[PDB]
């Protein structure tokens, strides 16, 4: 099965304490409205990094 | 994994819904950094004595916006639309 | 302080420039000189300082809206008010200062003084009619002088006498709309928006470009002085006066180039208040 | 201060107005240093101590982390040859915290010491360890003709 | 600071930091608030006051004595004035309003009689006799000349290369 | 104008403008912009091409930016003072040529003549005008009705000295009697507000 | 109006100085400043980063 990913994996990137900005940043994210894959034990592949959920 | 460091970060909240990821936005506090300096390409998880959804992560340019106490509230995508 | 932030040898270094600072200083002072004349010969007009007296006795028009009100603030009206609203602050106290070197001065001339200048130019108007622009006021009632503006267009003198509470009752509602509309929409106000955003954006990009390499190691001198011998670091703190020199030099000339409008601007409008409030 | 307006203007008369002469900063003293709650002393005499070395098309590393790191007393040593440190300086060595150190360590003969730096080509540096083109903390090359002679 | 060298008044900071920050900042990279890498509290930082000074004088010919007035600072740790372009020194303060020749700023302004400051005066007051059933007609008149210059050129410079 | 001085203002920061710039570009020739030596014929006579190339190229960048500086400015004090002369060009022609309806723009009062005069540099304008004085105030009516048909003024304005109406035109008193020569009937007189018996 | 040359002066000269302008910027691009050649590839394929 197959799932979107609406607005999931957003990290802190820096050790950095910054209040009331906008900040623009480049980093390895998962994209927006991504398409995530249901599993349910598989050797996955591990490209540049895993965003694991669980429920 | 970047450069030889290995980063894991985390998150726990409660949710409402039984079907899929909820609609929201909540921001990640990094927990564990390890100077291992090895290369990962495969994985494999582990059970005890259910389902997990699994991303791939990409390259991105990222808008986020901080509050007054400093979490993050909301972020855009510049690479969609 | 811009250029080599509270430093020592980046000072002496910059001494073999010759003497590219006293242009750019002396040009920002003058711009600054000029920006409170553009203020002095629109609102300074008026010799003496005139008041409306306790008679409102006007024939049916009401001012009201427009003329000064004891309780307030600033002493100011009630579109004074509604446009001081409707436009986007360290005017508390002295707290105007900054580490890079850039500091804002305060205007000469205080928003009261402006608002006092604004009341005694409409109460002369009111008061006096055209007459108190060549000598001194000649009291006249505010009907007559009406009377006395239709006979410069053409029509006759009778019109307004037999017509006067039509006029008066059109009048109050024109000033009511313009009241209305003010409060509604504030997006008339888009030209007094334009100069502070441009100069707001000019202000962040100098700002923004001080966190750049420009073919050096570092972003920042202390460090470059802290971590090399200085046989050696004389040639990475070049390469970093040459950016942050350019840079000024890019918005000295941009700034002069837009204070050259706003000087047109201002004797535009400062020919509007002499041959359209003043006389006829 | 008329002195000094008159220095501004460069002139032994001064008119009616307002000038701008020079301008104040309040001078700081009393400076104060804090650091890390660590003095363990560091490994860095094994890595010269080595009795063992490797050969240059696989080379030895370690990483190094968590010292209170002395190189005055590597720096005062009269027993090495060539000692062009690039990046920032030796001197001031002794004034900096870093967050990792590597130490990378092989043996070679006396004629490619020379080409052990950025921004060059030849055999050995192109095609045994290649050096990045922004710096590297620097090279140390010693004499030993006993251990491999 | 662990390699971090800055000058500043060192404060105890109120704003509140996450488990896992070192520093925190603001706007282009300006550094705001530190932990102590021993006592692990936090402090903020500021730089200390600074700034320009500017003279009043009344010309050479006429006085030798200044006015010496120090912008954008409070004076308490620099008769002395405070006004809101800065503070003043050598200067007294008068309570009456007069038209000044020399300007310092936010209303106030200096002149030479010494070396007063006050708020400029903005014109005569008076009250005109307004009523609707009177007017006032002048009954004689006087011829006035005026002049005004105005500049239509200046002079004309080459500058070559070689 | 004899005795007072600084009454030629204008022309005077001008010159003073000019020639601070000009001796502010000249005063830069002896800069050294790092090279060994601020002069080109020392560098010459005392070094080989191979780094005496270098020297040069720091001094002629340096001083091609000062140039570049100093011609910017130029061509920006030459646009104001455009703006300056196309003004005064404008004065003369309205003033001089004619007379003036517009208030303020020559003189302070209601405008004669001028008389031009010509300057070191610029051009200097003497306005004549008439400027009322010695003031005197009346009692004033809108209409006047007679036999129930009001009168108005055709020019002019009704003042009253105590007892008597008159007429009079509005920048000078001159009192004449009201005849019907000088007033027009316009109707009758119940809706006007401020009519007057006479 | 279609008789006289030289009337319509000014707009003529307002184009040529716009396009003397845009060319002179073009005709910049091929100026050596100093270096080996003016030709950005060459120079590129010829010689090493350093
Ligand atoms: C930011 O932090 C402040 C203080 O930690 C939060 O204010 C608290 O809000 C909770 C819930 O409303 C109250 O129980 C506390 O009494 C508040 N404390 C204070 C000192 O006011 C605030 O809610 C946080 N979020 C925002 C957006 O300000
Ligand atoms: C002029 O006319 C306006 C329009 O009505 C008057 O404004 C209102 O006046 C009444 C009468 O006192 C008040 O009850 C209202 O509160 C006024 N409106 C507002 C918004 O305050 C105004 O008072 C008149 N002025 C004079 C001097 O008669
Ligand atoms: C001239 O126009 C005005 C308005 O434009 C007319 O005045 C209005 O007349 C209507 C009908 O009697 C009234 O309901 C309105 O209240 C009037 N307006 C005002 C402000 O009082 C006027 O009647 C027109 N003239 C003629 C001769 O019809
Ligand atoms: C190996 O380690 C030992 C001890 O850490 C080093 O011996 C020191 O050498 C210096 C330099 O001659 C002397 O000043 C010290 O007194 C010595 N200390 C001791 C305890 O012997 C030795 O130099 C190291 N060898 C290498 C090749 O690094
Ligand atoms: C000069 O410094 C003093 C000391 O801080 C200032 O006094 C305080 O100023 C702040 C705002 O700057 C106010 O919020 C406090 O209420 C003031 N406290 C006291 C006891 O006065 C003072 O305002 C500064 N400026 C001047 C002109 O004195
Ligand atoms: C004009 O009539 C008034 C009636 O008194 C006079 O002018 C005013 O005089 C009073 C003093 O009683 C002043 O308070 C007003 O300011 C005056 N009004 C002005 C100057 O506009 C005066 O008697 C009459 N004018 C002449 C020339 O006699
Ligand atoms: C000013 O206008 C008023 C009327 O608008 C004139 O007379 C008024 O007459 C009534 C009686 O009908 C009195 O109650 C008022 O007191 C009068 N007005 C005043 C202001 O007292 C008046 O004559 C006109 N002229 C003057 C100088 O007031
Ligand atoms: C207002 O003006 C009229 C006309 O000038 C004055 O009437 C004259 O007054 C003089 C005073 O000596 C008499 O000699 C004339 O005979 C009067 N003329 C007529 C036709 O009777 C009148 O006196 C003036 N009023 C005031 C108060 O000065
Ligand atoms: C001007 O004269 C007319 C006519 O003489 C006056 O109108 C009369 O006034 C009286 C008293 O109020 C009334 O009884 C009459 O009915 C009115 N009409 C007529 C035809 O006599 C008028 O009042 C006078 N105006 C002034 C200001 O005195
Ligand atoms: C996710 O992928 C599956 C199979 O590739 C596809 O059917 C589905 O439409 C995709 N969903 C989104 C949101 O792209
Ligand atoms: C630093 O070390 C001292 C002495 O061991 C200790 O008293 C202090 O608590 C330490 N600071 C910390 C752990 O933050
Ligand atoms: C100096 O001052 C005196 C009196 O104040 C005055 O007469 C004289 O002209 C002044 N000198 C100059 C050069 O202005
Ligand atoms: C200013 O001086 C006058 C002198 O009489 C005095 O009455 C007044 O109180 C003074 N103002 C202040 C604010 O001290």
């Amino acid at each position: 099965a197959y799932t979107n990913s609406f607005t999931r994996g957003v990290y802190y990137p820096d050790k950095v304490f910054r209040s009331s900005v906008l900040h623009s940043t480049q980093d390895l994210f998962l994209p927006f409205f991504s398409n995530v894959t249901w599993f349910h034990n598989p050797v996955l592949p591990f490209n540049d990094g895993v965003y694991f959920a669980s429920t | 994994n970047i450069d030889g460091y290995f980063k894991i970060y985390s998150k726990h909240t409660p949710i409402n819904l039984v079907r899929d990821l909820p609609q929201g936005f909540s921001a990640l506090e990094p927990l564990v950094d390890l100077p291992i300096g090895i290369n990962i390409t495969r994985f494999q998880t582990l059970l005890a004595l259910a389902a997990y959804y699994v991303g791939y992560l990409q390259p991105r340019t990222f808008l986020l916006k901080y509050n007054e106490n400093g979490t993050i509230t909301d972020a855009v995508d510049c690479a969609l639309d | 302080m811009y250029i080599c932030g509270d430093s020592t040898e980046c000072s002496n270094l910059l001494l073999q420039y010759g003497s590219f600072c006293t242009q750019l200083n002396r040009a920002l002072t003058g711009i600054a000189v000029e920006q409170d004349k553009n203020t002095q010969e629109v609102f300074a007009q008026v010799k003496q300082i005139y008041k409306t007296p306790p008679i409102k006795d006007f024939g049916g028009f009401n001012f009201s809206q427009i003329l000064p009100d004891p309780s307030k603030p600033s002493k100011r009206s009630f579109i004074e008010d509604l446009l001081f609203n409707k436009v986007t602050a360290a005017r508390d106290l002295i707290c105007a200062q900054k580490f890079n070197g850039l500091t804002v001065l305060p205007p000469l001339l205080t928003d009261e003084m402006i608002a006092q200048y604004t009341s005694a130019l409409l109460a002369g108007t009111i008061t006096s009619g055209w007459t108190f622009g060549a000598g001194a006021a000649l009291q006249i009632p505010f009907a007559m002088q009406m009377a006395y503006r239709f006979n410069g267009i053409g029509v006759t003198q009778n019109v307004l006498y037999e017509n006067q509470k039509l006029i008066a009752n059109q009048f109050n509602s024109a000033i009511g709309k313009i009241q209305d509309s003010l409060s509604s929409t504030a997006s008339a106000l888009g030209k007094l928006q334009d100069v502070v955003n441009q100069n707001a954006q000019a202000l962040n990009t100098l700002v923004k470009q001080l966190s750049s390499n420009f073919g050096a190691i570092s972003s920042v001198l202390n460090d470059i002085l802290a971590r090399l011998d200085p046989p050696e670091a004389e040639v990475q703190i070049d390469r970093l006066i040459t950016g942050r020199l350019q840079s000024l030099q890019t918005y000295v000339t941009q700034q002069l180039i837009r204070a050259a409008e706003i000087r047109a601007s201002a004797n535009l409008a400062a020919t509007k208040m002499s041959e359209c409030v003043l006389g006829q | 201060p008329l002195s000094e307006t008159k220095c501004t203007l460069k002139s032994f008369t001064v008119e009616k107005g307002i000038y701008q002469t020079s301008n104040f900063r309040v001078q700081p003293t009393e400076s104060i240093v804090r650091f890390p709650n660590i003095t363990n002393l560091c490994p860095f005499g094994e890595v010269f101590n080595a009795t063992r070395f490797a050969s240059v098309y696989a080379w030895n590393r370690k990483r190094i982390s968590n010292c209170v790191a002395d190189y005055s007393v590597l720096y005062n040593s009269a027993s090495f040859s060539t000692f062009k440190c690039y990046g920032v300086s030796p001197t001031k060595l002794n004034d900096l915290c870093f967050t990792n150190v590597y130490a990378d360590s092989f043996v070679i003969r006396g004629d490619e010491v020379r080409q052990i730096a950025p921004g060059q080509t030849g055999k050995i540096a192109d095609y045994n360890y290649k050096l990045p083109d922004d710096f590297t903390g620097c090279v140390i090359a010693w004499n030993s003709n006993n251990l491999d002679s | 600071f662990n390699g971090l060298t800055g000058t500043g008044v060192l404060t105890e900071s109120n704003k509140k930091f996450l488990p896992f920050q070192q520093f925190g900042r603001d706007i282009d990279d300006t550094t705001d608030a530190v932990r102590d890498p021993q006592t692990l509290e936090i402090l903020d930082i500021t730089p200390c006051s600074f700034g320009g000074v500017s003279v009043i004088t009344p010309g050479t010919n006429t006085s030798n004595q200044v006015a010496v007035l120090y912008q954008g600072v409070n004076c308490t740790e620099v008769n002395v004035f405070q006004t809101r372009a800065g503070c003043l020194i050598g200067a007294e303060h008068v309570n009456n309003s007069y038209e000044c020749d020399i300007p310092i700023g936010a209303g106030i302004c200096a002149s030479y009689q010494s070396i007063i400051a006050y708020t400029m005066s903005l014109g005569a007051e008076n009250s005109v006799a307004y009523s609707n059933n009177s007017i006032a007609i002048p009954i004689n008149f006087t011829i006035s000349v005026t002049t005004e210059i105005l500049p239509v050129s200046m002079t004309k410079t080459s500058v070559d290369c070689t | 104008l004899s005795s007072t001085a600084s009454a030629l203002g204008k022309l005077q920061d001008v010159v003073n403008q000019n020639a601070q710039a000009l001796n502010t570009l000249v005063k830069q020739l002896s800069s050294n912009f790092g090279a060994i030596s601020s002069v080109l014929n020392d560098i010459l006579a005392r070094l080989d091409p191979p780094e005496a190339e270098v020297q040069i190229d720091r001094l002629i960048t340096g001083r091609l930016q000062s140039l570049q500086t100093y011609v910017t400015q130029q061509l920006i004090r030459a646009a104001e003072i455009r703006a300056s002369a196309n003004l005064a060009a404008t004065k003369m022609s309205e003033c001089v040529l004619g007379q003036s309806k517009r208030v303020d723009f020559c003189g302070k009062g209601y405008h004669l003549m001028s008389f031009p005069q010509s300057a070191p540099h610029g051009v200097v304008f003497l306005h004549v005008t008439y400027v009322p004085a010695q003031e005197k105030n009346f009692t004033t009516a809108p209409a006047i009705c007679h036999d129930g048909k009001a009168h108005f003024p055709r020019e002019g304005v009704f003042v009253s000295n105590g007892t008597h109406w008159f007429v009079t035109q509005r920048n000078f008193y001159e009192p004449q009697i009201i005849t019907t020569h000088n007033t027009f009937v316009s109707g009758n007189c119940d809706v006007v507000i401020g009519i007057v018996n006479n």
